C-alpha cells in the first residue's frame, strides 16, 4: 500500500521527495497549461524551452529565528538570473508561465512553530512615505529574500516599503491571507508545503521584468521555540519550478 | 398621440433602480473575454473560507501577531478556562474584522451555522484534552466546567490530527438575527476549558499555542445590503 | 436556496468528521449533524442578495465639483477615476480583476452666490458635459471650439427636469479592469509604480452654455457610477486600514482589530 | 419580441421585458443569476478528502 | 470581423511574396505569415466603428447666433452652410460626393443683459424658427407678415423643455451633394468659382414671439447637424492645412508634417 | 390615459443618440440614385491603401519634396544605418500625417499588422542589399547591425523588382494599443541598415534615393471615435 | 409590424423596433451595415497579380 | 510564371530574398533533420529551441580587395556568442545541428571576379 504523507514530484531533471507532507494545493482549481489559439493575441510563433526552463530551481536559505517577522519573494524576479529560464526571459518581450512552489523546513519532535505559505497574486505594496512610491531595490531583491518588520517603518522623505508584518505590506489584515492559495507548515505535523499556481493575469501574456504576477510570502504565525540542548539553527528553503513556460517577441538582450 | 398619464415617482433618481439608458458609445466592439482562474459568482463563496481569528485582542497585542495566538500551558490544576467570547459574528471585536465578519457588515440580517476550527501548535510530544462549548442565551455565561458541560460541547483529544472542529448550530427563535447589537436576537457564548491537562516530557516546552479559524456552513445566508461602518473619509482622496 | 439540515441520531463509530488537519489549506465541510443530534429542517432561505451583481449594482457618488457663470472658474475638469470615494473603491477592491458595463447619472444643482448686484432676474440655465478620450484636444477656455463635439460624446441638460443618464460599455484594451497592478510603466523598472500605470481613462469637462443672470451663480455636478453585468476574479481580503491617496495603496499601519479586556470577556 | 420571466417572490407571478436599444450594453442588470461554486476556494487540493476519514493516513 | 492569421512554417522556395513592384499603382496584399513563421490565431475583432454611418452620424455644432427682445437686432438670419465649423467640414471633405438625410437639433438659451431698469419680473419666452427655401419672401422686420408660415416650415418652442429637433430629407437637384466643385457659374468661365456655385440651400430665421420682460434679454441659438443614411464616393486626402473661409478652398502653405532631430531619432 | 412613469434621462440631448423625429418636409420626392465609381462602405478601405511616408522630416526638409526621400549612397564601410523611427502609427511625426495616421487620430485604440513597402529609385546599374528590421520593446533601440539582426528582419536584394515589403506583425500583450503616447503600450522600433553596399559603374551616380509607403493589413482595426487634435479654429469661417 | 433584430454584443440578445412616421427619412440611422470591399482602391489594375509571383515577368 | 534566379528563404523571424541566384546546394543529398530513437545514445530528454535558435544570424562583413587571399570561419564557434543559440550551447553538454549558409556579394556589370564558397567538414589545419 501507500501513504498520503509520502510524495515525489519529477520535473525536467529534478526530483523532489518528501516523507511527511500535506495534500498539494492546486491554484484556484486549475492546472497550468499552454495558451490556446482562441485566446492568443501575438501573431508570431512562440518558443517552448520545456525541460531547460521547467525544472526545480532552489534559492538561498533563510534562518528561522525566535523573532523573525517573515519573508517574501517576487516570483518572476527571483529566477530572472538562473539557468536558461532567466536567459529566455531576458531575450524575449512577452512571457507566460505557471509555478510549482515547494517550501521546506525540518525540525525535531521537541521543536514547535507554525509558518503560513501564501502565493499572493498582484501583491502591490505600499510606501512608508505617503508622498512617494517604493523603489525597485526595496520591493524586489533578486538572489535573496526580503524581510518583514515587527514594528512600523518610519516616515520621512524616502522610498521604503511599509514592511510592518501584521499589515502584510499590502495594508490589510494578515489573518485574512487565507483567501489566496495557501498551506501551513506545522512543525509537529507538516514538513514541507507544495503549491501549484497557474498563470493569473488580465492579459494573455506580459513582459516579465516590469510586472510581477505573484509573490511568495512565508510568515511564522506561531513563533519557533525549543529547550536548551536542541538545534538552534533552523533554515527554510524554497524551490520554484516553472510550468508550461512560453515566450514571444525575440529581441536584443537587455531590460530597458 | 397616445394619451398617457404620469404617476407619482416620475423624474426621480432612486439609486437602486433598474432601467435602460441610451449608450454614449454606439456600436462599440468590446474586448473578447479570456479565461481567468477564480471566478466569483456569490459572496458566500468567500465567507465559506476559513480565516484566522484574533482571540487575544488584549492591550497592545493587536499590534503584533500575538492577537492570533491562544496560549495554553501545563496547569497544576484542572477545569480552568482557556478563552471565551460571544456569538456575535459581525459586532464583537473578535469577529468583526475576519472575512466572515467583513462580509457580514455590508448586510443587516444573517442566518445559518458557524464553523470554528482549532489547530494545536505545540510539539509532537505534548498531549492534551480540551472541552469546546457553546451555550445558548437565557442564563449568563458559564463560569465553570460544570456549567459549560451542559451545553453543546465537543471533547477535543490532541494527537496526530492537530485540528478539531466545533460547529455552532442555528438555535434561534427567529429565522434571522441582526448583525448589529440587539438583545432580542442574542446569540450565546463560546468557551473553552481544560479537560485534563497538557502533559510534556523533559527537555520539551510546557507552553503551547492554539489557533482559531472561523467560517460559515452551507445553510448560511445574509440580507438587507447596507454600508459598512468601517471605511470613512474626510475629503476626496488624490 | 441554502441546503436543508438532515436529521441524525446517536453514533458510536470509528468515523471522525470533527478531527481534521488544517495544514492542507482545505476548509472542513462539516455540517451540524456531525457533532450532535439534529432534526430534519426544510430550509427556504435564498442566497439572492450575496450575488456580485446585486452587491455591486447600486449607484454611488464618486466625485463632485463646482464651476461658475462668471469670473475665473468657468468650467470644471476631472480625470475619470473611482478611487477618490472610499465606499465604491473598497467594494471593488474585494476582487483583483473586474469587468462591467457602466451606468452614469449626473446631479447638477445651482446656487446663487452672495453679491451686491441689483435687479437680478435669471433665465433657466443649460449645462453641457463633454467627454474627451485620451488623445483628443482639451478646452483651454470656456468659449473654445472644442465644445462643438463633432465626434466627442456630450450631453446638454436644462435645469428643472430628470437628471441626465447614459450607458458606457466595458472600455479596456485588456481583458479586464485591473484593481491592482504590481509593476512599473517603464521597462527600466523605474518611474510610475502601481495601478496609476493602467489609468488611461479619459477626461470629463462641464460648463454653462448660457450665463442665465447678471448675478453670480455656482453650479455643482455630482457623478454617480453603477456597474452592470459584473464579472470578477480572485477575491482579496478587505482594506482594514484607511485610504490616503487615489493613485497608490499607501496606508498607515493599524492594529488587527479593536480590543477587549481579557481573553474571557464577553464585551467589546 | 417580448421576454416573459418570473418575478422574485417569497416561498412557503411573471413580468414582461422588451429591449429598446441595439447596444446590449443598455439592458438592465442581470439580477437573477443564482449560481455558486465554492469549490475553487474551500477545497483546492489535488487529492479528494472524504469528510468521515482521517485527513492524514 | 477581421481576418484570422494562418500558421505557417519554414520555407525555401522560388516564391517571392515580399518582392513586388510598386510602380503598378497596386498595394501589396502580403500577410505576416509570408515573411516569418506564425501561429494560428482566432481573431474576433470587428470593423463596426469604421463604417461611414458610424463615423459621420454624430451631432455637431455648425453655427450659433444671437438676437434680442428689444433694440436693433430683433431677429437672426443664417444662410444654411456647414463649412463654418471646422470639425464636421473636415469629416465630410474626406469624400468628393455624399448623400444623406439630416437630423436638426436646436439649443436655444437666453441670458439677462445688464441694465438699470427696475421691477423686472419676466414671463416665459417663446421662440420661433423659420426656414425659407430659395425664392420665397424674407422677413424685413420682426413683426412682418412672413412669420405667418402658411407654407414655410417653422417650429414654436417654449423655454424650459426638450430642445426642438426635426428630420430633413436629401434636398438636392443633383444625385449627390458635391463637397468640391471645379468650375464656374457662368458659361463665360468667369464669376463665382468653386463650391459656392452649388450652395443654393435656403435661409433660417429666428425670433422671440413675445418680449417676456421689461428688461433686456439676449437669446443664442446653436444649430446641430447629424447625417443619417450616409452614402459617399471617391475618398480624398485629409485637409492638413488650416481653413480660411467658408466659400472656397483657400489656404496658407504649410509643411508636410512636424519635424524631428535626425533620420535616426526615435523621438518627436 | 395609459399610466406611465418618466425615468432619469428625459428631455436630455445626448449627441450620440438614435431616435425618430417628425419630418419637416412631408411626402417629399427624393432625387433618384445614380451609379458613381468608388463607393466607400468602411474607413478601413482607405487605410488599406499605400501612401508615401515623410521619413526625412528634418529641419526645412518638411517644406519641400525632400521629406519623402531617403538618401542612400556608396559607403566606404559596412553595416551603417539608413534610418529609424518608432512604431507609433498615429503619434510620431513620421506617421501622424499619412492616410493611415490621419484615420487613426479619429480613434483611441488600434490593432493589427502594418505594411512598409520600400521602392529603390536609383539607376538600373546600381546594385545593393539592405536589412530592414523591427525590434519589439523591452530593450532600447538597436545601435548596430549585430543588435538589429536579432529581431524580425528582411534582407532586401535590390534588382529588377524595385520594391520590397517589411510586414510588422502584431506582437503585443494587449489586444489593442493606444493611438496617443503611452508607455504601457509601447510598439517597438523600425530600423534599416546596409547589408553590403550600393555598387555602381563609372559614369553613374553613386547616390540614390529610397521611398517608403505605409498601409494596413487585413487584421487592422480601430475603436473609440474621438476628435482629431489637428484641425482647429478661432472664429466661425466666412 | 414590429421588426426584431439582433443587438451589438461582445464575442467569446435581441431588440424590437417600430416605425411611427410615414416618411422613411425619419427612421433611425443604419448602424449595422458591416460590408467592406477594398478592391476598388487597393488593387485597381487590369491584369490580376498573384501574390507569390514576380510582378514583372 | 516564375524564374530560377529569384528565391526567398524563411526561417524563424528572418526572410532572405535574392533576385539573381544559382540553384541551392543541399549537402550530400540529405536534408537536416532530428535525431531518431534508433540512433540516439543519451537517455535523457533533449530540448529543441526551434525559432529561438533556428534563424538567420548575420556576421561582420569583410572587404574584397584586389589582393585578398581568402577567408574562413569555424561554423560552430562563429555563432557561440549570438542570441539564444550561443546560450543554449553554453549551458548544455552535447549539441546537434545542421546549417544554411548564405554568402552575398553584389557588384555592377563593369566589375569582374570569382569566389569559391566551400563547406569543408573536419577541416583540420
Ligand atoms: C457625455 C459623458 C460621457 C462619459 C463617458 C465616460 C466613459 C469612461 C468611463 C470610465 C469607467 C472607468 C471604470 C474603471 C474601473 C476600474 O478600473 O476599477
Ligand atoms: C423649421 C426649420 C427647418 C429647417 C430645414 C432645413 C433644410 C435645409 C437643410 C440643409 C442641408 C445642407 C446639407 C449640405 C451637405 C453638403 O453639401 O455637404
Amino acid at each position: 500500500g501507500y501513504s498520503d504523507r509520502a510524495r515525489s514530484i519529477t520535473l525536467g531533471n529534478s526530483t523532489i521527495t518528501t516523507q511527511e507532507c500535506a495534500n498539494v494545493v492546486v491554484g484556484y482549481g486549475v492546472w497550468p497549461d499552454y495558451l490556446k489559439d482562441s485566446e492568443a493575441t501575438a501573431e508570431d510563433q512562440p518558443t517552448q524551452p520545456d525541460v531547460a526552463t521547467c525544472r526545480f530551481y532552489t534559492l538561498d536559505s533563510v534562518q528561522w529565528q525566535k523573532t523573525s517577522p517573515g519573508w517574501w519573494w517576487k516570483l518572476p524576479d527571483a529566477l530572472s538570473n538562473l539557468g536558461l529560464f532567466g536567459q529566455n526571459m531576458q531575450y524575449h518581450y512577452l512571457g507566460r508561465t505557471g509555478y510549482t512552489v515547494h517550501v521546506q523546513c525540518n525540525a525535531s519532535k521537541f521543536h514547535q512553530g507554525c509558518l503560513l505559505v501564501v502565493c499572493v497574486p498582484e501583491a502591490e505594496m505600499g510606501c512608508a512615505t505617503l508622498d512617494n512610491t517604493p523603489s525597485s531595490a526595496e520591493l524586489l531583491g533578486g538572489d535573496s529574500a526580503k524581510e518583514f518588520a515587527d514594528k512600523p517603518v518610519a516616515s520621512g522623505s524616502n522610498k521604503l516599503v511599509q514592511r510592518v508584518v501584521y499589515n502584510a505590506g499590502m495594508g490589510v489584515g494578515v489573518g485574512n491571507l487565507t483567501i489566496f492559495p495557501h498551506q501551513w507548515i506545522n512543525l509537529r505535523t507538516n514538513n514541507s508545503a507544495t503549491i501549484v499556481m497557474p498563470y493569473t493575469n488580465s492579459v494573455p501574456m506580459d513582459n516579465m521584468f516590469r510586472h510581477n504576477n505573484v509573490t511568495l510570502m512565508v510568515i511564522p504565525f506561531v513563533p519557533l521555540d525549543y529547550c536548551p540542548g536542541s538545534t538552534t539553527y533552523v533554515p527554510i528553503t524554497v524551490t520554484i519550478a516553472p510550468m508550461c513556460a512560453e515566450y514571444n517577441g525575440l529581441r536584443l538582450a537587455g531590460h530597458q | 398621440g397616445l394619451p398617457t398619464m404620469n404617476t407619482p415617482g416620475s423624474c426621480q433618481f432612486l439609486t437602486s433602480d433598474d432601467f435602460q439608458s441610451p449608450s454614449a458609445m454606439p456600436q462599440y466592439d468590446v474586448t473578447p473575454e479570456m479565461r481567468i482562474p477564480g471566478e466569483v459568482k456569490n459572496l458566500m463563496e468567500i465567507a465559506e473560507v476559513d480565516s484566522v481569528v484574533p482571540v487575544q485582542n488584549v492591550g497592545e497585542k493587536v499590534n503584533s501577531m500575538e492577537a492570533y495566538q491562544i496560549p495554553v500551558r501545563s496547569n497544576e490544576g484542572s477545569g480552568t478556562q482557556v478563552f471565551g467570547f460571544p456569538l456575535q459574528p459581525g459586532y464583537s471585536s473578535v469577529f468583526s474584522r475576519t472575512l466572515l465578519g467583513e462580509i457580514l457588515n455590508y448586510y443587516t440580517h444573517w442566518s445559518g451555522s458557524i464553523k470554528l476550527t482549532f489547530m494545536f501548535c505545540g510539539s509532537a510530544m505534548a498531549t492534551g484534552k480540551f472541552l469546546l462549548a457553546y451555550s445558548p442565551p437565557g442564563a449568563g455565561a458559564p463560569t465553570k466546567r460544570v456549567d459549560a458541560m451542559l451545553g453543546t460541547h465537543v471533547v477535543w483529544d490532541v494527537g496526530l490530527q492537530s485540528s478539531c472542529v466545533l460547529c455552532i448550530p442555528w438555535i434561534s427563535q427567529t429565522h434571522y438575527r441582526y448583525v448589529t447589537s440587539d438583545e432580542y436576537t442574542a446569540g450565546g457564548f463560546i468557551t473553552c476549558w481544560y479537560q485534563t491537562n497538557i502533559v510534556v516530557p523533559a527537555d520539551a516546552q510546557s507552553s503551547c499555542y492554539i489557533m482559531c479559524f472561523v467560517s460559515a456552513c452551507n445553510d448560511f445566508s445574509v440580507r438587507l445590503l447596507k454600508d459598512t461602518p468601517f471605511i470613512s473619509q474626510q475629503n476626496f482622496f488624490q | 436556496r441554502v441546503a436543508d439540515t438532515v436529521g441524525t441520531g446517536p453514533t458510536n463509530s470509528e468515523a471522525i468528521p470533527a478531527l481534521t488537519a488544517a495544514e492542507t489549506g482545505h476548509t472542513s465541510q462539516v455540517v451540524p449533524g456531525d457533532t450532535m443530534q439534529t432534526r430534519h429542517v426544510k430550509n427556504y432561505h435564498s442566497r439572492s442578495e450575496s450575488t456580485i451583481e446585486n452587491f455591486l449594482c447600486r449607484s454611488a457618488c464618486v466625485y463632485f465639483t463646482e464651476y461658475e457663470n462668471s469670473g475665473a472658474k468657468r468650467y470644471a475638469e476631472w480625470v475619470l477615476t473611482p478611487r477618490q470615494a472610499a465606499q465604491l473603491r473598497r467594494k471593488l477592491e474585494f476582487f483583483t480583476y473586474v469587468r462591467f458595463d457602466l451606468e452614469l447619472t449626473f446631479v447638477i444643482t445651482s446656487t446663487q452666490q452672495p453679491s451686491t448686484t441689483q435687479n437680478q432676474d435669471a433665465q433657466i440655465l443649460t449645462h453641457q458635459i463633454m467627454y474627451v478620450p485620451p488623445g483628443g484636444p482639451v478646452p483651454d477656455k470656456v468659449d473654445s471650439y472644442v465644445w462643438q463635439t463633432s465626434t466627442n460624446p456630450s450631453v446638454f441638460w436644462t435645469e428643472g427636469n430628470a437628471p441626465p443618464r447614459m450607458s458606457i460599455p466595458f472600455l479596456s484594451i485588456g481583458n479586464a479592469y485591473s484593481n491592482f497592478y504590481d509593476g512599473w510603466s517603464e521597462f527600466s523598472r523605474n518611474g510610475v509604480y502601481g495601478i496609476n500605470t493602467l489609468n488611461n481613462m479619459g477626461t470629463l469637462y462641464a460648463r454653462h452654455v448660457n450665463a442665465g443672470s447678471t448675478g453670480p451663480i455656482k453650479s455643482t455636478i455630482r457623478i454617480y457610477f453603477k456597474p452592470k453585468h459584473v464579472k470578477a476574479w480572485i477575491p482579496r481580503p478587505p482594506r482594514l486600514c484607511q485610504y490616503e491617496k487615489a493613485k497608490n495603496v499607501n496606508f498607515q499601519p493599524s492594529g488587527v482589530t479593536t480590543t477587549r479586556q481579557s481573553i474571557t470577556t464577553m464585551t467589546n | 419580441g417580448a421576454q416573459v420571466s418570473t418575478q422574485k417572490t417569497g416561498a412557503h407571478i411573471h413580468y414582461t421585458n422588451i429591449n429598446y436599444y441595439k447596444d446590449a450594453a443598455s439592458n438592465s442588470a442581470n439580477r437573477q443569476d443564482f449560481t455558486q461554486d465554492p469549490g475553487k476556494f474551500t477545497e483546492p487540493v489535488k487529492d479528494i478528502m472524504i469528510k468521515s476519514l482521517p485527513a492524514l493516513n
